[PDB]
RNA sequence: GUGGGAGAGGGUGGUGGAAUUCCCGGAGUAGCGGUGAAAUGCGCAGAUACCGGGAGGAACGCCGAUGGCGAAGGCAGCCACCUGGUCCACCCGUGACGCUGAGGCGCGAAAGCGUGGGGAGCAAACCGGAUUAGAUACCCGGGUAGUCCACGCCCUAAACGAUGCGCGCUAGGUCUCUGGGUCUCCUGGGGGCCGAAGCUAACGCGUUAAGCGCGCCGCCUGGGGAGUACGGCCGCAAGGC
């Protein structure tokens, strides 16, 4: 119930799983998805091919707020991440711009075991 | 690689200790606010070192970056 | 720190002859110099050991200078610790 | 006495009577503080890499000055008392090194 | 002594931005998280993803190096103050003032201890979920001490170049950091690689010696028993010598 038309598509991209918020100028979301609210459970989620769906599912729900154009911000390495890219290329919505935002530190809070030996 | 185009190269006599030079020293940062290493800077270990800290300076102003937002991609 | 004008007026203040920048009274002199200045420093600052290595080894260099100086002239070398104010 | 160079970067909204005002303070604050002035140089408002309390731009100020060791930090301190202060950065001068002479 | 140089050497105070967590607000909805696959867990008291504001602790991305400084442990955002060592040029001053160093004294990563602070993230013990024949583990979700600060203890280590310190002598080549100079090159102080003579059981070392020599200190004398027992000294204890 708004009639935005221009906005901002975020990808979240994890090996875990990719997710895809659509905003509008400011920032405020307006649809959202994800590889689990599509079909998707376990470790499919990571998939490229789920996040092509959520991608699509995302800008579709989108289309329905009667949205043209978006630009991507890019967030996070994963799999799924350059797809869901490719799936908005033409999802039906014209990309303007694609920039990595992904967050980095400068070296404040000790990673979990997991991720050590690397910071 | 990286012998496509040098920094040092480009620009003529220039203060490598003067933080208040924006165009000066904004060329020595990538896309992003990093610091070009030497095979780029295509300056030496000393000049090199005067001039991290001479960005750091301007960094910390306000007048350059820390970090920048990735086009393209 | 020191600046030039308090070494050069200690200099000129123990040296033996005119020009004399070189004699054990004006190297322990300069010594002392550093080694109260030091000591200064490290009545605040006592957690800072790695100057308190440097005054150990100016101590050391001092009382090797003054042995020494005892040695040889042990009148210069009474008129220099009682000018000094050094062996208490 | 050593030779310093002062950035002080100001509030871009300022008019200018409140501006005169800080500049005042400024000035009235270092000759307190024993410093003696060697020159000064206003850039004005400038743009900013990264916004400075939520601001834009930023008004540049820059004196070199010559003044007693034990003071500085003390002056710097002074210099960060005011609200329209954004920063403040005391240098201690160098000779400048040129590349590709 | 004079004139200069480089540096994450040390101490104190100030200050910057990124990120994490938490709180407030906005928008928004059915999941998020996590694994080999999962589950516990979190979410309709609205999470995850997104924007804005705030609070707090801790560590400093790029530069960054095969780099630098320190006696060792070790030292990395930026600014100022206090302060240790060191290198070069001049050839100015003293005139053997030297080297080593049992004992003593000081310093000494991490963990650990005492009193008081602090506590974002991480995380022994612990509490759970998985895997397994079992799983007192590896993997996943939580989580206390602790990790941080002040003051006082502890004195250890693969505290390693597994190579005590000082001096003199014995081909060169190549890369690099930092001085000086008649600046293609010469000369000095560091850090690497290949190698003359020579050494070595070999591996390898080779002007940064493990070569040729001199001075002084420390230490070894088959393996297990055992860094144990006993005694003494030190420690609040753990425990150390
Ligand atoms: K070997
Ligand atoms: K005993
Ligand atoms: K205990
Ligand atoms: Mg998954
Ligand atoms: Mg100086
Ligand atoms: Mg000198
Ligand atoms: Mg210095
Ligand atoms: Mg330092
Ligand atoms: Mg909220
Ligand atoms: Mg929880
Ligand atoms: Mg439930
Ligand atoms: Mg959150
Ligand atoms: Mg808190
Ligand atoms: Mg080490
Ligand atoms: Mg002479
Ligand atoms: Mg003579
Ligand atoms: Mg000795
Ligand atoms: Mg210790
Ligand atoms: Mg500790
Ligand atoms: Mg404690
Ligand atoms: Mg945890
Ligand atoms: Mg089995
Ligand atoms: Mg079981
Ligand atoms: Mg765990
Ligand atoms: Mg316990
Ligand atoms: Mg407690
Ligand atoms: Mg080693
Ligand atoms: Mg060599
Ligand atoms: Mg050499
Ligand atoms: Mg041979
Ligand atoms: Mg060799
Ligand atoms: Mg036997
Ligand atoms: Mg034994
Ligand atoms: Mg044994
Ligand atoms: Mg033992």
């Amino acid at each position: 119930k708004r009639q935005v038309a221009s906005g901002r598509a975020y990808i979240h991209a994890s090996y875990n799983n990719t997710i895809v918020t659509i905003t509008d100028p400011d920032g405020n979301p307006i649809t959202w998805s994800s590889g689990g609210v599509i079909g998707y459970k376990g470790s499919r989620k990571g998939t490229p091919y789920a996040a092509q769906l959520a991608a699509l599912d995302a800008a579709k729900k989108a289309m329905a707020y009667g949205m043209q154009s978006v630009d991507v911000i890019v967030r996070g390495t994963g799999a799924g991440r350059e797809q869901a890219i490719r799936a908005l290329q033409a999802s039906g919505l014209q990309v303007k711009s694609i920039v990595d935002d992904t967050p980095v530190p400068h070296n404040g809070c000790r990673p979990k075991k997991k991720f050590r030996k690397a910071s | 690689p990286s012998r496509k185009a040098k920094v040092k190269a480009t620009l003529g006599e220039f203060d490598l200790r003067d933080y208040r030079n924006v165009e000066v020293l904004k060329r020595f940062l990538s896309e992003t606010g990093k610091i070009l290493p030497r095979r780029r800077t295509g300056l030496s270990a000393k000049e090199q070192r005067i001039l991290a800290k001479t960005i750091k300076r301007a960094r910390i102003l306000g007048l350059l970056p820390f970090t920048e937002k990735l086009v393209r991609k | 720190p020191i600046t030039k004008e308090e070494k050069q007026k200690v200099i000129q203040e123990f040296a033996r002859f005119p020009g004399d920048t070189g004699s054990t009274e004006v190297q322990v002199a300069l010594l002392t110099l550093r080694i109260n200045r030091l000591s200064e420093h490290l009545k605040v600052h006592k957690k800072d050991h790695h100057s308190h290595r440097g005054l150990l080894m100016m101590v050391g260099q001092r009382r090797r200078l003054l042995r020494y100086l005892q040695r040889e002239d042990p009148e210069r070398y009474r008129a220099l610790i009682e000018k000094l104010g050094i062996r208490g | 006495m050593r030779r310093y160079e002062v950035n002080i970067v100001l509030n871009p909204n300022l008019d200018q009577s409140q501006l005169a005002l800080e500049k005042e303070i400024i000035q009235r604050a270092l000759e307190n503080y024993g410093a003696r002035v060697e020159k000064v140089e206003e850039l004005g408002l400038r743009r900013l890499a990264y916004p400075i309390a939520k601001d834009p731009q930023g008004y540049f100020l820059w004196y070199q000055v010559e003044m007693p060791e034990d003071r500085v930090n003390d002056l710097a301190r002074e210099l960060r008392i005011r609200d329209n202060v954004r920063r403040v950065m005391v240098v201690k001068s160098q000779e400048p090194f040129l590349a590709n002479a």
